[PDB]
């Protein structure tokens, strides 16, 4: 299928990926070696530029008189899953008795962990996040007082019917996932598996995500990533009639299995809104703490 | 044997004699997806010449109060060539990239630039300013084109991130007394191996004066800016009629 | 009937536990990973890129934050004058906070290894000059003049084709392992002072611009090592997030 | 021992110690991850890499 | 006295638990299985049945709801005019939904693999004509002629002795699942059109009927997957059963 | 008309590529299907009232009474299954009691 | 490993990895069934099977 | 039900019961009920030295 | 789902019991140990003085 | 803008004072003639 010379000699078609770094194994910190003094011209390991954008290789070793130190300072601390496996709060639903926002015994919560600044700092250091959870649910009275009661906790993938009232329809739970538990035993407890249709989830969406004349009116789709909402999450006092004790739920994430790509700056000003990296424009604030003059301190 | 540099992809060519390196973008290499990353089953056609080669945008003055301007990619290539023209009519894409910012001062002028690379560089508001309308950017903001955009706060990007912490991305600088050429070799970089050019942006392309210009009166004031960029790599599919947006 | 009985530590949620839990969707096979650039392993593959410190960080307001990157040097008259001078402790407040070493140093608590600072000349070409840039160890006040710094760990950079000098501030501390200082009984663990001082001037000819600015560039070496996990102290959130 | 290989790791090759009590792998524990570090992907990413001890531009 | 400590997870029903349970009848052995033909294994064999699409779903009152299975083609002037045409997302409101595929794909969140549309003339015999049946992908808006469409994928259909075609819609995405399309934010998953085209005209001898009907029949490949199990969204139920 | 689906493949349709496809099926099949508890009934204990007023309830065991569950098992005509019950009481307002 | 075979799966060539703490087997978990597919069965059930690349109707 | 933070040295301090930092993201918290048995975490050796 | 029975000896916090408790933080790897004189192994080594 | 999408070679004025652009053989037919105003216009190379 292939006579001329200019398709045998090609590279078209190269899938293999050509990388020019090797991961090599680092268990311990690196160390280090014994230097003397260099009297000597051409060799200059202080002298970099940075204008090539690749990082200084220089070793205290070429710049100071050294002495070896075995170095038994373990890397295993600075691992993802020794920075993401720990829980944090990314949401909290209120369940009143009297009230506007969720006045009839149920409450649906959008899956969103961009609600709370403590844990989106950290995924917002990278782009691209793939991992399996584990979902942790608290729930109470306002007063931190536990109460006998039972609840339901249905998760509502996307296009499934959301529930609508508290005697509703989808609660029959005969294919979504749901959990029943009672205020008095311990936190219920779920792990959840990686549920994109992509191969990773994804922080920052730089685009529309439907076609269209893209105008003002349909300006909020700007950074809408659909592989992202994994759906709907219910909650219910599992009954009739209303009910007698208020309750807040409190959620309460910690990732494993995690993977990680192209890390980003991390933030410095204060969120305002979710899934926004929108800030305020008079009060920019900077990135640290000022000072009187630049010789003293 | 480092600061000279012939960058021949294509039917285009550049030469360069205050070159600082090429930087190949995270240890990759663009290249053509595989048959277990691809799930499309439809051919995609490989215009190998016709399209990887070098596109010159436009020209961005630096002056004394300069901010900073910023690109989106591949929104500066969709009414440009035979790439703006595949890309229209399919609804598919993928290529990497490099790019090459020129600015060529004297040796009496001083100045810096960085050259970054920001991938899903989502752009951001003042909110009013007081923080409390949730507003969202227009259109001519957030797909510029091949004109660009002014940077109205380059100190968090129009993004709330800052602009000190942006060497972990890729990046050269520009340093008017060593460089006037920055090379950046990007590969594709997204969850999806295929996904659409008109609609999602993948990376932005940010040129920021940390050091700001200055000279004495009597050189030469006018300092340009100049983007000149390769598709590389690049495959297309998905076939249907001619869309712009 | 087995027989069982149940110890102390029950009915507790710790968040830092790692156990198995219950799946809620039974086989259930996650979509395939695809080859992706640029898969972070460890953290510290990123304290070792090198970021922009805030050493002139006096300008506070909106309009002059860009001032901040970057500061000057001029034409002294040849005294060993005094350019600039910031400490050396990445997790406290000050010029390391605007580095990706000083963000991720504040979710750790205790930190191990050298440090390397990489100043960068943006000046003319026909310019030139030389620095001082000191490394003085703890114990050792603001220094009042140059006599005294040249005692500690220094480096004499030259300006020239190669426009960029690494100070590897190295690690000197009595323990393995040092926490983050601040003011108080915790500035026992500080690292030191950096200070920057004219060694014979900034020399120019006539038509070049009289004054150059640097930017110093904050990094860390492949013995650097952090422990102790912890949540980040500086950056706060004001309520009514949306 | 026969288990459902669905976690979002499989498909690598990178060595995890895991504790599991079902059939399904994502509710396993996090496990020891494998200590390979690739720094010079960040921070030396350059076509010609170049030593130490020279001049970076020559 | 086996010492243990009860972890969080505990004292709660989950649903998609499979454990081991309390049998209440022991010794019991059920009665012995015979061979009943139609041993369903997996669900995708049922997917790959060939079920009637509703494309004319324009009828609605009861008297006319067998007017909604067949759509039809007449005598026209030969400008290339528009028969029909039907978005290809299953999981969408619309003509899917009268299908097994589209009613199995409501239980499921994510799908994948191509689909296969086979329509079908029920013509006199005398009768020929030829339609171009286009997919036209996604961005692509409604065509406004047949000059556009055939830059999609089509295929160009010749009345006959085989009176059956398959247009197999591929499997084009970015995505390796998409889930279901609906107006907003979920109309990036959408799969795309499907139209219908007079190619050149549908002739007709004298004494034959003027007018015929086309009915197509939808189905899936062998390279079709679903994932991700839910509730099926597109049917109800009015209360007070029973 | 013969009565039989098509046998029609992309690969004889359309200019195609190798895709090696490592998508499972493992979530089609009966016990990922079926294995999923659902309200097949729910029986009330009032104290005052006509339903029930003596403190005891019978049920006659039909899982076609919800038509969430019903219309999953009239997909098919023939089932032959195990099964795993599980009672949930409670009082109307979800108050649990020491009953 | 003694155990009555009283199971509703019982007497079929399907491969299952169950878990079970009782002598009855129908309290076991569901396990793994065995991934195989008769398409066939309900798509092409015709006495003389045809080829794709031929006439159906010759 | 009550919660135990462990807030290590340079971490942000609770300043009141609707603080921020209870928020736990890296912080180790326990939370307990007061009816069930008490709570028990084993600490490493935690020093610089 | 393993049939178990709690035994007496449950819900009760004795000071004297040596069990394997939970752990706060992971993967935490603690300072290294040098070489101090006076390692006190044993508390009769003292009586002895 | 427009001239960029034929061949074209960047030139940096340096210590190498002098650039070629080599014209390539971009022609249906083997040898073409002169070029001259009328039917001959054929035969053209193009515009630098
Ligand atoms: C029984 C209740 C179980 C609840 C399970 C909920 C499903 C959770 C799926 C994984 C969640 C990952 C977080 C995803 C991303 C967020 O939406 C971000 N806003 C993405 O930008
Ligand atoms: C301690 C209480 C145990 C309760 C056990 C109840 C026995 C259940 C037997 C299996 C039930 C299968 C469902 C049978 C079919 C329904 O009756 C349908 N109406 C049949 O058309």
């Amino acid at each position: 299928g292939d006579r001329v010379a200019d398709v045998i000699e090609s590279s078209i078609g190269d899938s293999v990926s050509r990388a020019l770094t090797q991961a090599l194994p680092a268990p311990t910190g690196q160390n280090t070696q014994v230097s003397s003094h260099r009297l000597d011209t051409g060799e200059v390991p202080a002298l970099q530029a940075a204008e090539i954008g690749a990082s200084s290789n220089t070793s205290d070793e070429s710049m100071i008189e050294t002495r070896c130190v075995l170095n038994s300072h373990s890397t295993a601390e600075t691992t993802l899953d020794s920075f993401f496996s720990r829980a944090g709060l990314v949401g909290e639903i209120d369940l009143p008795l009297e009230g506007t926002t969720n006045p009839n015994g149920y409450a649906n919560w959008d899956i969103d962990i961009t609600g709370y600044a403590q844990m989106r700092r950290k995924v917002e250091l990278f782009t691209y996040m793939r991992f399996d959870a584990e979902f942790t649910f608290v729930a109470c009275t306002p007063t931190g007082q536990v109460v006998p009661q039972l609840l339901q906790y249905m998760f509502v993938p996307p296009g499934a019917p959301k529930p609508e009232s508290r005697e509703s329809l989808a609660w029959q739970t005969a294919t979504n996932p749901s959990v029943f538990v009672k205020l008095t035993d311990p936190p219920a407890q779920v792990s959840v598996p990686f549920m994109s249709p992509a191969s990773a989830y994804q922080w920052f969406y730089d685009g529309y995500p439907t076609f269209g004349e893209h105008k003002q009116e349909k300006d909020l789709e700007y950074g809408a990533c659909p592989n992202n909402m994994m759906g709907t999450f219910s909650v219910r006092t599992v009954g009739s009639s209303k009910s007698k004790y208020p309750l807040v739920v409190r959620i309460y994430m910690r990732m494993k299995h995690v993977r990680a790509w192209i890390p980003r700056p991390m933030r410095n000003q204060n969120y305002l809104f979710k899934a926004n990296p929108n800030y305020a424009g008079n009060s920019i604030k900077p990135t640290g703490t000022s000072r009187s003059a630049i010789t003293t301190l | 044997s480092d600061r000279v540099a012939q960058l021949t992809i294509g039917n285009s060519t550049i030469t360069t004699q205050e070159a600082a390196n090429i930087i190949v973008g995270y240890g990759e290499w663009p290249s053509y997806c595989s048959d277990d990353d691809a799930t499309a089953v439809d051919k995609p056609t490989r215009p190998d010449v016709s399209v990887n080669r070098f596109y010159t945008l436009d020209t961005k003055l630096w002056e004394k109060s300069s901010k900073g301007w910023y690109w989106k990619f591949p929104d500066v290539l969709t009414e440009t060539g035979v790439f703006g023209q595949n890309a229209q009519f399919h609804y598919l894409y993928r290529s990497g990239f490099c790019i090459h910012v020129q600015c060529n001062a004297s040796k009496f002028h001083q100045g810096a630039l960085l050259v970054a690379i920001l991938p899903e560089y989502v752009i951001g508001t003042v909110a009013g300013g007081t923080g409390t309308e949730d507003s969202h950017p227009p259109y001519k903001q957030t797909q510029p084109g091949a004109d660009g955009f002014e940077l109205q706060h380059p100190y968090v990007l129009d993004a709330g991130i800052p602009i000190s912490q942006l060497t972990v991305c890729h990046h050269q600088r520009i340093n008017l007394r060593t460089n006037n050429c920055a090379t950046i070799i990007v590969p594709y970089m997204n969850t999806l191996p295929f996904d659409s050019a008109l609609n999602h942006c993948n990376f932005g392309l940010l040129v920021v004066p940390i050091s700001p210009l200055d000279f004495d009166q009597g050189a030469t004031p006018v300092i340009p800016i100049t983007i000149t960029l390769a598709p590389m790599c690049s495959e297309f599919a998905g076939l249907r009629q001619a869309v712009t947006q | 009937g087995f027989p069982t009985e149940l110890k102390p530590g029950t009915n507790q949620f710790l968040t830092t536990d790692d156990g198995v839990s219950a799946p809620i969707l039974p086989n259930f096979h996650p979509t395939p990973c695809i080859h992706i650039p640029g898969e972070v392993r460890n953290l510290l593959e990123l304290c070792q890129v090198e970021t922009i410190l805030e050493v002139n960080n006096v300008p506070t307001n909106a309009t002059s934050l860009m001032e901040r990157l970057r500061f000057p040097v001029s034409a002294q008259a040849g005294k060993g004058e005094l350019c600039a001078v910031f400490r050396a402790d990445p997790g406290r407040d000050g010029p390391w906070q605007s580095t990706m070493l000083g963000q991720l140093c504040g979710y750790y608590t205790q930190w191990s290894g050298s440090l390397e600072v990489t100043f960068m000349f943006t000046g003319s070409f026909m310019a030139t000059g030389k620095m001082l840039i000191a490394y003085t160890p703890p114990g050792g006040p603001l220094p009042k003049d140059r006599a005294t710094a040249m005692l500690g760990t220094h480096v004499i950079w030259d300006f020239g084709l190669q426009s960029s000098v690494t100070l590897v501030i190295p690690w000197i501390s009595n323990t393995h392992y040092r926490a983050h200082a601040r003011d108080g009984v915790f500035d026992y663990y500080t690292t030191g002072l950096v200070s920057i001082w004219y060694q014979t001037n900034y020399v120019v000819p006539i038509g070049a611009p009289n004054t150059a600015y640097i930017i110093a560039l904050a990094a860390a070496q492949k013995n650097f090592t952090m422990k102790l996990c912890k949540d980040t102290s500086h950056i706060l959130q004001t309520a009514s997030i949306q | 021992s026969h288990e459902n290989s669905n976690s979002a790791t499989e498909g690598s090759t990178i060595n995890y110690t895991t504790i599991n009590y079902y059939k399904d792998s994502y509710a396993a524990t996090a496990g020891k991850q494998s200590l390979k570090q690739d720094p010079d992907k960040f921070a030396n990413p350059v076509k010609d890499i170049f030593t130490e001890m020279a001049a970076p531009l020559k």
